[PDB]
RNA sequence: CGUGGGUUAGUCGAUCCUAAGAGAUGGGGAAGCUCCGUUUCAAAGGCCUGAUUUUAUGCAGGCCACCAUCGAAAGGGAAUC
RNA sequence: AAAACAUAGCAUUGCGAUGGUCAGAAAGUGAUGUUGACGCAAUGUGAUUUCUGCCCAGUGCUCUGAAUGUCAAAGUGAAGA
RNA sequence: UCUUUACUUAUUCAAUGAAGCGGAGCUGGAAUUCAUUUUCCACGUUCUAGCAUUCAAGGUCCCAUUCGGGGCUGAUCCGGG
């Protein structure tokens, strides 16, 4: 129950991983491939503009 | 400087989240605040009549620093002074004279040599006649920034009109000199403010609108 | 962790 | 003029003295509204009350209706020199309230009881 | 006579919209900055019932332009807007089904809906399930779309006023038959007091203007005078005419 | 003194003078609350009249009453 | 009928929270008893941290600003056998 | 306790918000409305099937219809001290 | 007398945590130096359910270098509608 959150320890509301109790492994996995992804697409977006200039 | 990097960060719409920057225009003021600036901007708006409007035109800054400078030289005599006074209890004093129905009567008896209007004085019907008054009797008159000012002269906080009815010999050509001055700005122009509106200044939007219909 | 918590902590290193 | 980076203008935090008073709200402070004497009205000596000094090592009191267990307590180490364990209290049915004060094992209830001497 | 129920409505007491259920009002983001000169990106988060209406909403996220936060609106769905949809809202937004265009900004022909009156006022007009308005012209001297309602009204609006681009969606509602008191009864629960209703003649005088009679007959004209007063409205206000339409009812 | 000036002033309300005068403050006291302590009286010679005197312990309300 | 005895809680309830709702204030109505409205067309507050070691307030910094309050002994809710 | 009311279904009417219907003594006031014609409001008929004729003189409702009939207060003209 | 139409400050409506209005520039782009600049158009974000916060890094100038601090610019100017 929510305030019994509050008497255990920290190992019983998380896990050892980015977004640990928060989100899910496989969406902490598509959040990192869409970072990544999408921060590499940004730099080829901005050299194909900056070669028709 | 191998470790600093120069981030320049994007402001553009929906890039960064934009920086604090200075928001005096928009600032949404205290009530009093918008109160006493849409009386300033209502009251250049409307065609403003003679009478009121001849209050515009005030004494320059020369000529009412040389104004001043005389009528430091007559100031009434302070409490501490009247105190010492009154244990020797004397000669005849010169002093500048304030109070506006004090003035008034001296101006109707042309006494007074040199009149001072203070140009905001709330409510204006305490001086609106001024002008009228001193041009009938032939009385110099200059429209001054004071009222805190003419205060300062007569040890008030404020003090609506000051006047001179003798100077002493020492200071006649000062005072001479100073009406031919202030003559040359009121009393000499009074026919001609007599018949001028003031007022139906656009604001700046306004203005802007006006001037781009103008040339077309 | 509530605040409540974080303060008393504080007080305990301000000690 | 001043940068305002908040359109949002608030009241200007200004100086608050604190009171100094040209004279006393009230002229004598009021003595002590419930010392130990108006805490304690009274021992409990129905059968039932002295079979638990007799056993349980409880004292029984009546007590005043304002007077809350941490002022019972106090009321009773003050007038008895004696040490108390706990104090559960209840409003009788007539609105006096009883207190049912249990002494640490030092103490013995049927002795302070026969001092203060209802037996 | 007593008032009637036409006349207690107004009062509001036990005909009070039942909006417990409700996800908030429908609307347009704030007309800003960002929307006025540029476009923002939303993302659709969900598509979720209301209750009480046909259509369903969109709750949509943007980043707030002026301080690190986020900030869900609640839109009516366009058909065809999904989860995890980007939508496009400003002068500059694109011509996509679901983006938020001020209506000078798109060409004569365009369906949209949750169009605004006036610009800001956040979406007023199509915005019933099934619903849209056609931009039928440009008139950019005076700064003003002219527009078709659903209701078949042609209308007149600033160019700055907004809209969504598509009609919204849960259309066709109304071609399944209720069937069963019931569910009308479902249907008005979630709603206001406004059903069911018994008939003015099936009343005593006292209680309205049709009521009475050795049988059940309105007696007088039905059709009211734009000028009758309160109490006197029951029938048909107002009625240039009455009786089956024979024909085709658009313009 | 100014207060017979004042006087006569006054009784000109359809002077240009005093419509203006009359336009600005309607204005102004209609941008305030329904009732406000006015600082000083804006007819000073009419309140003396009235028995007011520039003395600690008398005050000025503005007060504004529907019409009709 | 007369006279007495009897109800013991950190853990069970109330107390806290919000619901439909009720309701001050800012304001506006009303001859007025009062009516409207509940975040508004208001200058509407109160936290954090270090200290200073002067003292638990001004000072040092920062930080955020929504809008009282009441409304459940069956709703939500720290803890006992 | 019914053959009455409701009902789904059918049909009509009003209204694009500076709005319709309705509230309030008033209001910087309210309900519909956390709404927007696949909606809100006002009526009639009463599942399905089948059909729903003729009459716009009257009463009503309604009309970017003619005008010089009727026609208040204010205003205007003349007479009159 | 009517119809059409200007002005903005009264009055009226609406919105927001009163955040980017109005006028000039800068920068380009196209066009066109038709000698000459007159203008006109833009003036950082669109494969993707990621991320975006600490007076901003940088640049530059002062400080008295030190743990740092301050200004300017980065982010054009003007009018506080
Ligand atoms: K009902
Ligand atoms: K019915
Ligand atoms: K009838
Ligand atoms: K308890
Ligand atoms: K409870
Ligand atoms: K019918
Ligand atoms: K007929
Ligand atoms: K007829
Ligand atoms: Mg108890
Ligand atoms: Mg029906
Ligand atoms: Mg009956
Ligand atoms: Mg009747
Ligand atoms: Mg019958
Ligand atoms: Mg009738
Ligand atoms: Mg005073
Ligand atoms: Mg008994
Ligand atoms: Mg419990
Ligand atoms: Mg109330
Ligand atoms: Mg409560
Ligand atoms: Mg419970
Ligand atoms: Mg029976
Ligand atoms: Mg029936
Ligand atoms: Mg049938
Ligand atoms: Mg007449």
């Amino acid at each position: 129950r929510p305030r019994q959150y509050a008497t255990v320890s920290k190992t019983h509301k998380t896990v050892s991983r980015a977004y640990g109790g928060s989100r899910c492994a496989n969406c902490v996995k598509e959040r990192i491939i869409r970072a990544f992804l999408i921060e590499e697409q940004k730099i080829v977006k901005k050299v194909v503009k900056e070669q028709t200039e | 400087n191998p470790l600093t990097h120069s981030t320049p960060k994007n402001f553009g719409i929906g890039q960064a989240v934009q920086p604090k920057r200075n928001l005096s225009r928009y600032v949404k003021w205290p009530e009093y605040v918008r109160v006493q600036r849409q009386k300033k901007i209502l009251s250049i708006r409307l065609k403003v009549p003679p009478t009121i409007a001849q209050f515009q035109y005030t004494l320059d800054r020369n000529t009412a620093a040389e104004t001043f400078k005389l009528f430091n030289k007559y100031r009434p005599e302070t409490a501490a002074e009247k105190k010492e006074r009154l244990t020797k209890e004397s000669p005849k004093p010169y002093a500048v004279k304030y109070g506006l129905n004090h003035v008034v009567a001296l101006i109707e008896n042309k006494k007074a040599k040199l009149v001072l209007i203070a140009n905001d004085v709330d409510p204006i019907e305490l001086v609106v006649f001024l002008p009228a008054l001193c041009k009938k009797m032939g009385v110099p008159y200059a429209i001054v920034k004071g009222k805190a000012r003419l205060g300062t002269l007569v040890n008030q906080k404020t003090s609506a009109v000051a006047a001179l009815t003798e100077v002493r010999a020492e200071d006649e050509a000062a005072l001479a000199k100073l009406v031919s001055t202030i003559d040359a700005n009121f009393a000499d122009k009074y026919d001609e403010v007599k018949k001028h509106w003031g007022g139906g200044i656009l604001g700046n939007k306004a203005q802007a609108k006006m001037d781009k219909r103008a040339k077309n | 962790m509530r605040a409540r918590w974080r303060k008393k902590r504080t007080r305990r290193l301000k000690r | 003029l001043k940068v305002r980076t908040s359109a949002t203008f608030r009241l200007p935090k200004t100086l608050k003295l604190a009171r100094a008073p040209k004279y006393a709200s009230k002229a004598v402070p009021h003595y002590n509204r419930l010392d130990s004497y108006k805490v304690i009205e009274q021992p409990i000596t129905s059968e039932t009350a002295m079979k638990k000094v007799e056993d349980g090592n409880i004292l029984v009191f009546q007590v005043s209706m304002k007077a809350n267990k941490y002022q019972i307590k106090k009321a009773v180490k003050e007038l008895y020199e004696v040490d108390v364990l706990k104090v559960n209290t209840l409003v009788r049915p007539n609105g006096t309230k009883k207190a049912y004060v249990r002494l640490t094992a030092d103490y013995d209830a049927l002795d302070i009881a026969n001092r203060i001497g209802y037996i | 006579g007593r008032v009637i129920r036409n006349q207690r409505k107004g009062a509001g007491s036990i005909f009070t919209s039942h909006t417990r259920l409700r996800q908030g009002a429908a609307k347009l983001r704030t007309l800003d900055y960002a929307e006025r000169h540029g476009y923002i990106r939303g993302i659709v988060k969900q598509i979720v019932h209301d209750s009480g209406r046909g259509a369903p909403l969109a709750k949509v996220v943007f980043r707030d332009p002026y301080k690190y936060r986020l900030r869900e609106e609640i839109f009516i769905a366009n058909e065809g807007v999904h989860t995890g949809q980007f939508i496009y809202a400003g002068k500059k937004a694109s011509l996509n089904v679901g983006n938020v265009l001020p209506l000078g900004s798109v060409p004569e022909g365009t369906i949209v809906s949750n169009v605004e009156e006036k610009p800001g006022d956040r979406g007023a007009l199509a915005r019933a399930s099934g619903n849209y308005v056609i931009i039928i012209g440009h008139n950019p001297d005076e700064n003003k779309t002219r527009v078709r309602l659903p209701s078949g009204a042609k209308k007149v609006i600033s160019s700055d006023a907004r809209g969504v681009i598509g009609v919204i969606a849960g259309g066709g509602r109304v071609d399944k038959p209720l069937l069963k008191a019931g569910r009308a009864f479902h249907k008005y629960r979630l709603k206001r007091n406004s059903w069911p209703k018994t008939r003015g003649v099936a009343m005593n005088p006292v209680d309205h203007p049709h009521g009475g009679g050795n049988h059940q007959h309105i007696g007088k004209a039905s059709t009211i005078s734009r000028g009758a007063v309160s109490g006197q409205k029951a029938g048909l206000i107002a009625a240039r005419r009455t009786g089956l339409l024979r024909g085709s009812q658009k313009t | 003194g100014a207060y017979k000036y004042l006087e006569e002033l006054q009784r000109k309300k359809q002077s240009d003078v005093l419509r203006f005068l009359q336009r600005v403050r309607v204005w102004e006291y209609r941008q305030k609350n329904v009732i406000h302590r006015a600082a000083r009286p804006t007819r000073p010679d009419k309140a003396r009249r009235l028995g007011y005197k520039a003395k600690q312990g008398f005050v000025i309300y503005r007060v504004r009453v529907r019409r009709g």
